RNA sequence: GCACAAGGGAGCUUGACUGCGAGACCUACAAGUCGAGCAGGGACGAAAGUCGGGCUUAGUGAUCCGGUGGUUCCGCAUGGA
RNA sequence: GAUAUUGAAUGUUGGUACAGCUUGUACAGGAUAGGUAGGAGCCUUGGAAACCGGAGCGCCAGCUUCGGUGGAGGCAUCGGUGGGAUACUACCCUGGCUGUAUUGACCUUCUAACCCGCCGCCCUUAUCGGGCGGGGAGACAGUGUCAGGUGGGCAGUUUGACU
RNA sequence: AGGCCCAGGCGACUGUUUAGCAAAAACACAGGUCUCUGCGAAGCCGUAAGGCGAAGUAUAGGGGCUGACGCCUGCCCGGUG
RNA sequence: CGGGACCUAAGCCGAGGCCGAAAGGCGUAGGCGAUGGACAACAGGUUGAUAUUCCUGUACCACCUCCUCACCAUUUGAGCA
RNA sequence: AAGCAGAAGAUGCGGAGCCGCAGCGAAAGCGAGUCUGAAUAGGGCGCAUGAGUACGUGGUCGUAGACCCGAAACCAGGUGAUCUACCCAUGUCCAGGGUGAAGUUCAGGUAACACUGAAUGGAGGCCCGAACCCACGCACGUUGAAAAGUGCGGGGAUGAGGUGUGGGUAGGGGUGAAAUGCCAAUCGAACCUGGAGAUAGCUGGUUCUCUCCGAAAUAGCUUUAGGGCUAGCCUCAAGGUAAG
RNA sequence: GUGGAUCCUGAGUACGGCGGAACACGUGAAAUUCCGUCGGAAUCCGGGAGGACCAUCUCCCAAGGCUAAAUACUCCCUAGU
RNA sequence: GAGCUGUAAGCAAGCUUUGAUCCGGAGAUUUCCGAAUGGGGAAACCCACCACUCGUAAUGGAGUGGUAUCCAUAUCUGAAUUCAUAGGAUAUGAGAAGGCAGACCCGGGGAACUGAAACAUCUAAGUACCCGGAGGAAGAGAAAGCAAAUGCGAUUCCCUGAGUAGCGGCGAGCGAAACGGGAUCAGCCCAAACCAAGAGGCUUGCCUCUUGGGGUUGUAGGACACUCUGUACGGAGUUACAAA
């Protein structure tokens, strides 16, 4: 009535039950082939560090979306001029790149994959609001503006 | 008949009915011919039921 | 064996008793039978007295094993069980 | 038979644990109101009383459930001829019900243990045995305890004396 | 190197049986019938493994009963299986 | 000649193995085992004896080349098989 | 006492123990008294009325072969189907004389058949009858020639047959055309070795002498009635005394 | 030796149900110990025993392995009785 | 240190005071059967193979060694399958199979006669007997021990307790233990936390594989940390005490 499946199959556990499980069962199939078990000290704390490895990886991905938050805020105003023209509209494209790309103006690097804005944005040259969308966990924050030349 | 992993053996005893007499009978152990693991590779060796439940892998 | 009634009829009634018991009969033993009288408390009768179940002699039996009550007894170290 | 070997599901059902709602209706309050720690508060066009039906409950007195209509309100507590006592908020319960949460019986089916005096291959020249694949069987069987039956079929003995 | 003719009971016969008291009216047999057995068998010999049945397969095997052949084989399932 | 340097039957032993409180039981491969199959010597003589054994004649089977002839072929392979 | 010394001897030394000195009650306890009982009542027992202890001899009683003789039979462990019962495998034996079936052939005969007559053929738990296998008659045998045979008859004698050789089945068993038969001249459970010196109310036998006393065959009971235990009767010893 | 902030001190075991044996103790008021069959603990604030069981108290650390000598007995080699 | 050639005492031919015959220690040879073990086998026998040697013109044949099985340690190979494994081959093995003191004691099997005046719980008995084991002793043994106060400090055996405590158709019978007195008297280690070394599954990490240190106690001991003292001239040792 003690086992540690981590391979969940239609069983009512998954990453290994660490409460009471079914008995029997296991002797001759689910330890067998299937996803050893043994519940028993030994077996357990070593469980632990994969949970307790990821307790650890825990740690990192949760201050991944929490280290690059806070990394980008403060920011130098982004001074990409998006063409700025047309009797009071203009020229460039404001979708993707502008948007991330306005990091690496000095080095940085971002993916473009992490944008935050329903609509498009309005090809304007105002305060380019920039909810940087990293991951749900945590997002961010951004500026773009554009400039007449 | 007797298994390897324990020193488990067939022990007589005697059938205590009622007025008793009493008839005697031997009592062989329980076992299976469930694989185990000797020098490789099985098979094959008798377990007992007892030794069976957890214990070596099968 | 009994009309000095133990035989029949009524009144009051439970001695249909608790501890006993000097001395004998019965005699392989086990057992069986009678008993004056002492004390505790009573019944009847005014008292005297009588009552330790039936006129007498049969109507029943071990030990072991368990059941149920009464127990200022014991109860595997000490307290209870 | 149970159990141990001893599988996975489904179906039914049980057991509980939980969430919730409704129910608890004793002269009396004022009734035909579970109580208790709080609370002096209400609640009402985030449409109130009222009715009208659906709906359940029931002490068939009443309670409730909803909605229709309605259209602006209902109270208590309190004072009270009942053990409390209510605008109520909190709590937890009485009945009931629903899910949830787990299990154990059933319930089928499958299928990796197990099982093959089944087939092929190899050991290996070998109907033994075993590997190895295939197939059928299957959570039984077989065996292990444990229990009840049947059982001269096999044993141990008795079956008196006086006369 | 056969004594025969008859008449009845029992047993079809040949055969077999208590070596060392009884050879037969006994036993057995073919036949008849019932029952059980589907193969890893019912029955068994064995704690088991193995083997018989069987290099068989319900027209085949195990067990009970009855005894060639002819005429037949009636009734009763309450009780005991 | 009979048996053994040949074979196999009933049966037995039996590596590993299958089973069994132990002792052992069972049974492959293999082996054992004639009462069977295969297999070359026949006539007279001889002693106080033993003679298809000794002997006088004629033989027969199997195996081996210091040998004697005959036929062949050098992996296009004579032959042993 | 074991034991430590000491010719494996005695004697030592070791007081661990044992028994006695006063019990009563089931115990609690109390004590020359204690118990039963409300009981300074009664009664049971013990006191009062006082000898044991340790060895030696003997009478005997218990536990052990327990006084010797004797079971049939039980269990355990082994040995044997060289006789016999049966099975398996492989060989071998059966002088001769009769009966005549199936089938076949040739003729009769039919449309073909059936059928009919001769020839041919040789089957049979067939007939007669020797070897052989048996074992029904009688007699002789019975300290026999012999622990089953002989003499004269009889049955089967080509088969459910006789028989050789080798092998198999082992005793709470095998085998058995079955009778409780057979398994080494043994069979309702074979043979030897062990438990066993089994047991036994039943039987037989207890071996030197004298002297003194001297019974009983009844009762009560008893799975007893052909045993046994107490009482009746006997004997020895110590006391009471002179009870009879 | 000083310290007790952290870890160890013998797991399918120890015990319990069922079924037996052995402990003088015959399954009962009954241990304890050793077996089979199923369940199955704490681990130092711990555990076991002290003749059911519980509390207290008193002793001891089981589920690992070693151990001469005191003791028993002679087929036998010496000597003696 | 004078006779000897066994019984065997009579017979032939010989050995010895440059010392036999004899007694003892250490050896040698040691045929064949026999656990047997090259193969088979009906015990005292047959048949071989592989190398060396003798001999033969050659075959045949004769002597010397090896060749049973299982297990253990190794070294190479190798089936379904690719790896691999099973399996096979070879080498190294005073290993193991056996015998027996009819004795003694442990383990596993294990009755019945008998007693209970029968017989079924029990007795006989865990006795006879079978098997497995050993050793000269084995078993047991250093506390989950007794036990009930000023407590005793491993087992074994002997004397007691005592035929007591108890068990028991509470029948028949069975039968302790502690304390006390003696014999002989030694007590230690393996597992587990931790350190060091080697590897290896794996996600750095990490959890077990192996080899040595560390450490083996109960008014608890040790790992760990902190103090000293040591690595000797001390102690112990082949019988436990680690091994020799």
């Amino acid at each position: 009535m003690k086992v540690i499946f981590l391979q969940d199959v239609k069983g009512k556990g998954k990453k290994g039950e660490v409460k009471n499980v079914a008995d029997g069962y296991a002797h001759n199939f689910l330890i067998k082939k299937g996803l050893a078990v043994e519940a028993n000290a030994s077996n357990i704390s070593a469980l632990n560090g994969q949970k307790q490895k990821e307790k650890k990886e825990a740690i990192a991905e949760l201050e991944q979306a929490k280290s690059l938050k806070e990394t980008l805020e403060k920011l130098t105003v982004e001074l990409s001029a998006k063409s700025g023209e047309g009797g009071r509209l203009f020229g460039s494209v404001t979708s993707k790149q502008i948007t991330e790309q306005l990091q690496k103006d000095h080095n940085i690097k971002v993916d473009k994959r992490k944008l935050e804005l329903p609509d498009g944005i309005r090809a304007l040259g105002y305060t380019n609001v920039p909810v940087k969308l990293h991951p749900e966990v945590q997002a961010v924050l951004k500026v773009h503006v554009k400039e007449e030349a | 008949r007797k298994c390897v992993i324990t020193g488990k053996k067939t022990t007589a005893g005697n059938n205590r009915s009622h007025a008793m007499n009493a008839s005697k009978r031997t009592w062989g152990a329980n076992l299976q011919k469930v694989r185990i693991l000797v020098n490789g590779k099985p098979k094959k060796v008798y377990v007992s039921a007892r030794a069976l439940k957890s214990g070596k892998v099968e």
